[PDB]
């Protein structure tokens, strides 16, 4: 990282600090790695936090400095279409299924989470492009 | 398929089948050839008579026993008995039924070689073995352990046997017999004045022994007492109606089996035999032969010869030792009764001699499986 | 590999016998990292060298079939019939053809009339399984070919054989359309006290065991109305009647009889307290707890009352009973080893003679001698005291057998019917695989006859399969067949342990244990099947189909011993003073069979009887000891599962092809794992790619017309390859939505 990309992204983790002290939360970690647009996965979050503890994972805080090694290690379409591809033979995909899916398989998320990245994305039917909706969250 | 159980004693025959309770042909074992010129014609003249026809013709006929002492005496004779006992006595052809035959403990083995021979190459019998008669008696009364002492026409013998061992050196012949003692009956009889000189005739003396005889418990207290009066004596009634009387002779004729010199042989009567066969054999099983010891054959029938047996034997052994005697009513059939129980037995069905094992080796083989 | 983290598995647990575990490290080739429900803290060992067996993912757990579980194993069956019993409350269930049946102790309301028109037309395919699923199925099979067909039902008696077949009956009564017709089933249920009555006993582990086979044929009419029923009986351990082993009894009429004893109705018999009885005495256990015997014994007599046997001939039978039970008490004095007499006057004969009205002289005389003829003369024999106890009991059992015959074609003249008998079907109730920590020789009867029923059970089977194969245009020649022939030639063959106990009856001093030593010889290494046990040379161990058992010589002589003489015979026969005792006998060799050769005898008619017919199974099972409804006890189930050989023959069902799938069913499930380019016009074609590229050993799987097969776990192995790359997409997809949900937070504080 240039000292540009260091400012722009010391300024965003800043803009994380909800303490004023210059730290993000080790459970902020991930939200500050997805905010500079890397997608890491809760176990590669956890590998590059070095599995913190519940404790410290939500009152240890870390500055901007000792989170860069962890950035800097997550930093280092097709299989994406397939995965797609799994929930399909129209190109349609039913909300509630997807809805089901992504709360009860893999790492499960939250029913809300779902309903605010779905919103306005599903047609009469309740069907979702999910070539339009990918291209639109990976923009 | 059921197999049949045949006994060829000199006298009698017995043949059956295995598990039946009880022979189902009895006769005696004879041949008859006329010795008349016959006159009739169309009379319906026979080349022989054989078993029970022949006892009843006897009177036309000279009757001959094929078997003497245990030995066949001749051969074709042997093949009519067995030929009218199969065919026509038991109506079951020996091709469709396994066969089991009968011997005395010592006899030359050419006898037991055409045996088998004539039953594999003339009767074509499937299979068949040779059973020594005192085992069966084992078989036929309940034992494992015993001395048997068995009596026919022909042989007298022992063989002890323990816990099923036999004791081949302690095997004793004797021959004295049913027959012998018929002979000598006669011989005695010539004393009192009455004689029966014809083969037919002696059948009548032999009927004689079976209705009259007797054995004395004690023998010059009987005799002293039937020359002291005629409470003895008894009469019988010849086939024509006769009557004729016999006296102290009567206990006279079984007698002889305990003191041979009534006939001038030389062997010691059957006391001196029984025991010098205990005491041939080792020392620890003499104390259950004497507990256990049975009798077979018909020759033991005359009343009596248990008790003398057991009063003789008892002075002769040592004292202060259990002897007793086991004479069981069925004892003229037990070799018989044995036979059907050891031919029912499953273990015993390896132990036939097949045909197949015959034809390999020829009469020989009878040695190696059957004794 | 199969294991993986979170993967699942069973390990043996003696609180219940099998616990639920779950993976939570990959294994790599001695020791496992597990969770259980509870502490979820362990570690297990493989002990060389095994592995746990993996659990069946749960969508084909509670499906109807138990060969449809793509692993076949002892937990999982276990586990699936518990959660079909106690979630779904669903009692019936199938193994390849056999239906297995496990009974509630409430009531339910699933044979109601409605239910069997549901069934009526369909195939089982069609269908959860239930008892009428059978019973339409057979007579579907009676109408489609013209032969007779048979239900064979078995497991310990309490657990319900009767209900079933009751039911069986209540399916063909009410689809046949001859309700106004026909009484059958009301006739044939009024008949099961009498049976009950006459049959059953307590076993040292169950009251109310039936030691006797029972088959009820069924006629129909051309038009197949029912006609009528006709019974048959088999396999009566006649022993029982005068031995038992401590904690049993005799069959029950005796003390249904003895509990009576005081009313005016009997006073004639002189009836005693019920352990009196020489006969009844010896169990030790008179009283079966909580069952009033005097109030059974009603209900027997209005049974026999509702089948039309009279007041006259029921106090003949009474009467007949009490004589053999007043013959248990005769007893002997030895006066010397071969031979023995009856004490004067001696009363118990007393009464046995005015019972039977043959008079005291008679018997007193040939109970204690036997008669030989030659054919010339006869012989009369002294026997020993131990031959007029055997030849005594014989006769027991020889007039318990009969009258048993006799009752049954007097219950059978009620049962059958005129109109000729067109074709039937038959249901039959039988024992299975009895099994104590002592064996003697009934059960080694039940257990020979158990391998008998196993082996025509295993060729039927077998007949389907290499049938279905052909059908399907696959090689039959790769369907293997497990044959045990070569245990039943070890019980039955000639110098079999049968045929060397009946030698060893009439060998002289043939004796309990010397016996032993012929097996030994004979069998000990030169068979395969036959074992002795270290600590004994009075026992031996056959390896039965099921399970090994171990037998104990100490009682196989005196209970084998049959042997009648002809003239105590001869002398009942002649009796003049009542009509039922010259009517049993009223009917040579039989007189000399052992218990042991009859008994053989007896199963080649059961036999010949089944061999003519096509079969349909039933099992039963007993799920806990104490009667609680709907409660579930593993130790117990799965030692009547093994008894029932319902295990053994899913291991059978293991070796080969018990997983199916139609195309379609299965190219819907697994199009998940569908490359576009590999998607073809032609589903088979399509489906014979994707399994050939997903599954690289083609001996695992084979195609046929429209059904795949796949050795077992091939499936589960697909299921799991299913799971990890659904959830490896699942995985990305969610991340990503996580991360658009950050980004807008970002958003939100940058604006
Ligand atoms: C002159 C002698 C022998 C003979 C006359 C000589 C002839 C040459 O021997 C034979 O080959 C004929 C034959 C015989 C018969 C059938 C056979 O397949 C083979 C031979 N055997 C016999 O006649 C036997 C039968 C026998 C009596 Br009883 N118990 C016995 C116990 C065991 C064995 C056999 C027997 N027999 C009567 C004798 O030995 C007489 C007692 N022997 C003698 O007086 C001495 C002085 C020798
Ligand atoms: N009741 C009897 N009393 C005396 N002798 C008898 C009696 N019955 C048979 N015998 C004799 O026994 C001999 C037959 O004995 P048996 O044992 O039948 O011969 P085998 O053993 O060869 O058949 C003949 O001498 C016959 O007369
Ligand atoms: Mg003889």
């Amino acid at each position: 990282f240039n000292k540009d990309q260091l400012e722009e992204f010391k300024e965003a983790f800043e803009l994380f600090d909800r303490v004023g002290d210059g730290k993000i939360l080790y459970s902020q970690c991930g939200d500050v790695m997805r905010a500079l647009g890397q997608n890491p996965t809760n176990a590669e979050v956890l590998k590059v936090l070095g599995n913190p503890k519940s404790d410290e994972l939500k009152s240890r805080r870390v500055d901007f400095e000792t989170f860069l090694p962890m950035l800097q290690a997550v930093a280092k379409y097709e299989d994406y279409l397939e995965g797609f591809r799994v929930f399909d033979g129209n190109g349609k995909v039913m909300g509630a299924e997807l809805r089901h899916v992504l709360t009860t398989l893999g790492e499960k998320m939250t029913e809300e989470e779902v309903e605010t990245v779905l919103a306005g994305h599903e047609d009469s039917n309740g069907c979702i492009n999910y070539e339009a909706f990918l291209k639109h969250i990976l923009s | 398929t059921t197999a049949l159980v045949c006994d060829n004693g000199s006298g009698l025959v017995k043949a059956g089948f295995a598990g039946d309770d009880a022979p189902r042909a009895v006769f005696p074992s004879i041949v008859g050839r006329p010795r008349h010129q016959g006159v009739m014609v169309g009379m319906g003249q026979k080349d022989s008579y054989v078993g029970d026809e022949a006892q009843s013709k006897r009177g036309i006929l000279t009757l001959k026993y094929p078997i003497e002492h245990g030995i066949i005496t001749n051969w074709d004779d042997m093949e009519k008995i067995w030929h009218h006992t199969f065919y026509n006595e038991l109506r079951v052809a020996p091709e469709e039924h396994p066969t089991l035959l009968t011997e005395a403990p010592l006899n030359p083995k050419a006898n037991r070689e055409k045996m088998t021979q004539i039953m594999f190459e003339t009767f074509n019998v499937p299979a068949m073995y040779v059973a020594i008669q005192a085992v069966l008696s084992l078989y036929a009364s309940g034992r494992t352990t015993g001395i048997v002492l068995d009596s026919g026409d022909g042989v007298t013998h022992n063989v002890p046997i323990y816990e099923g061992y036999a004791l081949p050196h302690a095997i004793m012949r004797l021959d004295l017999a049913g027959r012998d003692l018929t002979d000598y009956l006669m011989k005695i009889l010539t004393e009192r004045g009455y004689s029966f000189v014809t083969t037919a005739e002696r059948e009548i003396v032999r009927d004689i022994k079976e209705k009259l005889c007797y054995v004395a418990l004690d023998f010059e207290n009987e005799m002293a007492t039937a020359a002291s009066s005629s409470s003895l004596e008894k009469s019988y009634e010849l086939p024509d109606g006769q009557v004729i009387t016999i006296g102290n002779e009567r206990f006279r004729c079984p007698e002889t089996l305990f003191q041979p010199s009534f006939i001038g042989m030389e062997s010691a009567g059957i006391h001196e035999t029984t025991y010098n066969s205990i005491m041939k054999c080792d020392i620890d099983i003499r104390k259950d032969l004497y507990a256990n010891n049975v009798m077979s054959g018909g020759t033991t029938m005359y009343p009596g010869i248990a008790d003398r047996m057991q009063k003789e034997i008892t002075a002769l052994a040592p004292s202060t030792m259990k002897i007793k005697i086991i004479a069981p009513p069925e004892r003229k059939y037990s070799v018989w009764i044995g036979g059907s129980i050891l031919a029912s037995l499953s273990t015993f069905q390896q132990m036939w001699i097949t045909k197949q094992e015959y034809d390999e080796a020829g009469p020989s083989i009878v040695h190696r499986k059957c004794f | 590999e199969l294991y993986t983290k979170y993967a699942r598995v069973w390990i043996p647990d003696p609180e219940e016998v099998w616990k639920s575990a779950e993976l939570l490290k990959d294994y790599k080739p001695k020791v496992l990292q597990l969770r259980l429900e509870e502490g979820k803290d362990l570690e297990y060992c493989l002990d060389p060298k095994e592995l746990p067996p993996l659990r069946n993912p749960d969508i084909l757990v509670g499906e109807n079939d138990l060969t449809a579980l793509s692993y076949l194993h002892e937990p999982a069956v276990l586990h699936n019939l518990k959660v079909r019993f106690i979630d779904s409350k669903l009692i019936y269930t199938y193994c390849g053809i056999v239906l297995v049946a496990i009974n509630p102790y409430e009531q339910l309301p699933i044979y109601g009339e409605d239910i069997i028109n549901a069934y009526s037309g369909q195939n089982m395919g069609d269908m959860d399984p239930h008892i009428f699923a059978v019973a339409e199925e057979a007579y579907k099979q009676m109408a489609r070919d013209e032969r007779n067909q048979s239900i064979i039902v078995s497991g310990e008696s309490g657990a319900g054989k009767t209900v079933s077949a009751k039911y069986a009956m209540r399916y063909f009564a009410t689809v046949s359309g001859s309700a106004s017709e026909a009484n059958v089933e009301e006739k044939v249920l009024a008949s099961n006290p009498i049976m009950e009555s006459i049959g059953n006993a307590k076993t040292t582990r169950n009251d109310n065991s039936s030691r006797f086979g029972k088959y009820i044929e069924i006629g129909f009419d051309k038009r197949y109305r029912i006609i009528g029923a006709n019974m048959r009986t088999y396999l009566l351990e006649k022993s029982r009647v005068v031995f038992q082993a401590e904690e049993e009894r005799n069959y029950h009429i005796f003390y249904q009889l003895c509990a009576s004893a005081a009313l005016p109705e009997f006073k004639t018999l002189r009836l005693g307290n019920a352990n009196y009885f020489h006969y009844t005495k010896q169990g030790g256990s008179p009283v079966i707890d909580g069952i009033d015997d005097a109030k059974e014994m009603v209900n027997t007599r209005q049974a026999c009352t509702l089948l039309g046997i009279s007041d006259s001939y029921q106090m003949g039978i009474f009467r007949i009973l009490a004589g053999i039970l007043h013959l248990g008490n005769v007893e002997f004095a030895s006066r010397d080893s071969d031979s023995c007499a009856i004490p004067p006057k001696h009363d118990p004969l007393t009464i046995f003679c005015d019972l039977m009205g043959v008079d005291y002289e008679e018997m007193a005389h040939w109970l204690c001698h036997r008669k030989l003829a030659t054919a010339t003369e006869t012989y009369i024999k002294p026997i020993s005291k131990l031959h007029a106890i055997n030849a005594r009991d014989a006769l027991a059992k020889h007039i318990y057998a009969n009258l048993f015959n006799w009752i049954v074609d007097h219950v059978n003249k009620a049962l059958h019917s005129t109109v000729k008998q067109h074709s039937f079907i038959g249901v039959l109730d039988i024992y299975g695989f009895e099994t104590f920590e002592i064996n003697s020789f009934e059960q080694f009867c039940i257990n020979y006859a158990n391998e008998k029923l196993q082996q025509q059970f295993n060729m039927h089977v077998f007949k389907l399969e290499q049938e279905e194969y052909m059908k399907e245009q696959i090689p039959w020649t790769l369907i293997d067949f497990y044959d045990n022939q070569p245990c039943i030639n070890l019980i039955e063959a000639k110098m079999g342990v049968l045929d060397l106990l009946d030698e060893e009856c009439k060998m002289p001093k043939g004796s309990d244990d010397t016996w032993a030593q012929k097996l030994y010889n004979t069998h000990l290494n030169k068979c395969a099947l036959f074992e002795k046990p270290r600590l004994s040379n009075k026992a031996f161990i056959i390896k039965h189909f099921a399970d090994k058992v171990e037998y104990q010589c100490e009682g196989f002589l005196e209970k084998n011993k049959d042997t009648v003489y002809e003239e105590q015979i001869k002398v009942l026969k002649s009796s003049k003073k009542f009509k039922l005792l010259p009517e049993l006998f009223q009917d040579s060799k039989e007189h000399k069979k052992t218990v042991g050769h009859q008994f053989r005898n007896s199963l080649h008619l059961l036999m010949e009887t089944l061999n003519a017919t096509t079969p349909h199974y039933v099992r039963c099972i007993k799920p806990n000891d104490f009667k609680f409804p709907f409660t579930f006890d593993e130790k117990r189930a799965v030692q009547q599962l093994r008894a029932c050989g319902v295990l053994e023959t899913i291991r059978i069902s293991a070796a080969g092809f018990p997983s199916r799938w139609t195309y379609q069913e299965f190219f819907s499930r697994y199009r998940v794992l569908m490359k576009q380019k590999d998607v073809l016009s032609d589903r088979k074609q399509t489906c014979k790619n994707v399994l050939e590229k997903l599954i690289l050993d083609k001996d695992k799987y084979q195609f046929g017309k429209t059904k795949i097969f796949f050795r077992a776990g091939q499936v589960a192995y697909l299921e799991k390859i299913r799971a990890d790359k659904l959830r490896a997409a699942c995985i990305r997809i969610q991340k990503t939505i996580r991360g658009w949900l950050m980004r807008k937070k970002y958003m939100r504080m940058r604006r």
